[PDB]
C-alpha cells in the first residue's frame, strides 16, 4: 500500500491550523503552478524573460 | 498594440477554458466560506440551524407555580403556509399532535422572530346540559354555530 | 481579553443625551457573523443582543475594528385589518411582505403612546406619529432608535389618520 | 499604605449617572479569595464589601488588576407560598434550590415599591416589576444594581402575576 497523498492532506490540515498572514502568498504559488502546469504552451512564446 | 497583442494572446477556446477554470474556484471558496460562517439570511433557517427538531419547550404560569410543556414539529419534512408553523395533522386530536393558542403563540412568535397563526381558542363556555342513557351532554357555542359532545 | 457585561454608549433624543447599556457574552464564542461577543442572538427575549444599525457605526468607531449591524432600527407600516378583537399590522422585512399581530386593547388611548410621553415608557412596541407635521415624524425617527434599543426587537411606526378612522 | 475607607465608582438607572460607595478596611488582612481589603464580607451587615459581578469588571479597569466578584446582582423567583401571615420566596443558587421569607405587611401596596419610586429608597429586599412589557424589565434590572449596592445581599425580582393573585 501507500500512503503519500494522505501524508500531504495531514500537512495541508496542520498548515491551515496554523494560520498566519503569509499562508495567502502560499496559496497563490502553489495555485499557480497548478494552473501554469495544467495549460501552459499557450502563451509562452518570445519574451525569455517570461 | 497593446490592446491588439493582449486579445490576439490565444483562441477563444482556451479563454473560455481559463476563464472557467477560475470561476470554479472562485465558486468553490464562496462555498467554502457559505459552509462555516453562516449566511446572512437566517430567517430561512437554511440548514446550518436548528429549530427544526420535533421537540419545542416553553413556560406557562398557573396558579403558584411555573409549568413546563413540549410543543410537536414534524422534524423538518413539510409546511404549512395557512399556519407558518411545521404542524401535523392539526385538524384532529390525538396523542403527539400540535395545538398552539394566543397565550403561547406570541411567545413563540417572539422566540422564532417571524408571525405565526394560532388554530384555535383556549377554552368554551358551556351552556346547556342532557343526560340520556347513564351519559351527559355538553352543550356550547362555536363561532356562532351550536357544538355538542 | 475583557469580560465585561454591558458597554455603554450615548443617543440624542428631544435634545438631550441619555445612555442605555448593550449586553455581551462574556468570554464564550465570538459569533463570526457579527463578530460581536453576544449571547443566544436569536431571540426577542429581554438580556439578549441586539445591535441596530444606527448605534452599529458608532460602536465601529469607538471600537476600532468593523461591526456589522443585525437588525434596522424601526419600518413604516402600510395596511392594517381588524378580525375578532385583533389588528394586524403590515410593513416590508428586505423585500419580503410580512405581518404582525397585537391586541386591540392597548389603542384605546393614542396619548399615552404617541411620541416621548411624559412617563418616558411604552407598553408596547408600535408608535403613532402625525405624518402631515415634519416635526412630529422627525422626533419619531429619532426617539425609536432609543426606544429599540432599550428593549429588544424593532419598533413599529404607526400613522395617526390611518388608525384614525378604524376605531 | 493606603487604607482608603470609600471608593468612589458610577452606574447608569434611567439615563441619568448616580454614584455609590464601596466600603474597604485597609491595612488589616488581604483576602486572598477576592484580594481586596475586605472588612468581615462573609456577612450581610451594613458597611460590608458587597462587590457584585456587575461592578467587579468595571472595577478591574479602574484599576489594573484582577478581581473576583462575589455575589451576583440579582436573581428571578419562581414560585410563592403564603402561610401563617408570611410569604416564603423560592429562587435559584448556583444550582441549589433555596427559599427567603418576609412579613407579608410589605405587600399591602404595591405602588411605592415597584421601580424607580418618587422616595427613590426600597423598604424591602425585593422588588416588582411587570412581565409583560421587555421595557420594564429592562428598566428592573437596570435599577437593580444601584439598589443592590446602596443595602447589601442581593435584591429578588418578583412577577406581578403571582403576586397579584395570591394578594
Amino acid at each position: 500500500w501507500d500512503l503519500t497523498a494522505f501524508g500531504l492532506v495531514a500537512e495541508w490540515f496542520l498548515a491551515y491550523i496554523l494560520f498566519t498572514r503569509f499562508f495567502y502568498v502560499l496559496g497563490l504559488a502553489a495555485i499557480m503552478q497548478l494552473f501554469f502546469s495544467y495549460f501552459a504552451v499557450h502563451f509562452i512564446s518570445n519574451s525569455w524573460l517570461m | 498594440w497593446l490592446i491588439i497583442n493582449l486579445v490576439q494572446m490565444a483562441p477563444i477556446s482556451a479563454m473560455v477554458r481559463m476563464y472557467i477554470f477560475f470561476a470554479s474556484f472562485y465558486y468553490v471558496w464562496k462555498s467554502y466560506v457559505h459552509v462555516v460562517d453562516g449566511c446572512n439570511s437566517s430567517t430561512c433557517m437554511m440548514c446550518y440551524k436548528r429549530n427544526r427538531a420535533t421537540r419545542v419547550e416553553c413556560t406557562t404560569i398557573v396558579n403558584g407555580v411555573r409549568r413546563s410543556f413540549y410543543v410537536y414539529a414534524n422534524g423538518g419534512k413539510g409546511f404549512c403556509k395557512l399556519h407558518n408553523w411545521n404542524c401535523v395533522n392539526c385538524d384532529t386530536f390525538c396523542a403527539g399532535s400540535t395545538f398552539i393558542s394566543d397565550e403561547v403563540a406570541r411567545d413563540l412568535s417572539l422566540q422564532f422572530k417571524r408571525p405565526i397563526n394560532p388554530t384555535d381558542q383556549s377554552s368554551y363556555i358551556v351552556d346547556s346540559v342532557t343526560v340520556k342513557n347513564g351519559s351527559i351532554h355538553l352543550y356550547f357555542d362555536k363561532a356562532g354555530q351550536k357544538t355538542y359532545e | 481579553r475583557n469580560r465585561a457585561t454591558r458597554v455603554e454608549c450615548t443617543t440624542i433624543v428631544n435634545g438631550v443625551r441619555r445612555s442605555f447599556y448593550v449586553y455581551a457574552n462574556g468570554g464564550k464564542g465570538f459569533c463570526k457573523l457579527h463578530n460581536w461577543n453576544c449571547v443566544n442572538c436569536d431571540t426577542f427575549c429581554a438580556g439578549s443582543t441586539f445591535i441596530s444599525d444606527e448605534v452599529a457605526r458608532d460602536l465601529s468607531l469607538q471600537f476600532k475594528r468593523p461591526i456589522n449591524p443585525t437588525d434596522q432600527s424601526s419600518y413604516i407600516v402600510d395596511s392594517v385589518t381588524v378580525k375578532n378583537g385583533s389588528i394586524h399590522l403590515y410593513f416590508d422585512k428586505a423585500g419580503q411582505k410580512t405581518y404582525e399581530r397585537h391586541s386591540l386593547s392597548h389603542f384605546v388611548n393614542l396619548d399615552n403612546l404617541r411620541a416621548n410621553n411624559t412617563k418616558g415608557s411604552l407598553p408596547i412596541n408600535v408608535i403613532v406619529f402625525d405624518g402631515k407635521s415634519k416635526c412630529e415624524e422627525s422626533s419619531a425617527k429619532s426617539a425609536s432608535v432609543y426606544y429599540s434599543q432599550l428593549m429588544c426587537q424593532p419598533i413599529l411606526l404607526l400613522d395617526q389618520a390611518l388608525v384614525s378612522d378604524v376605531g
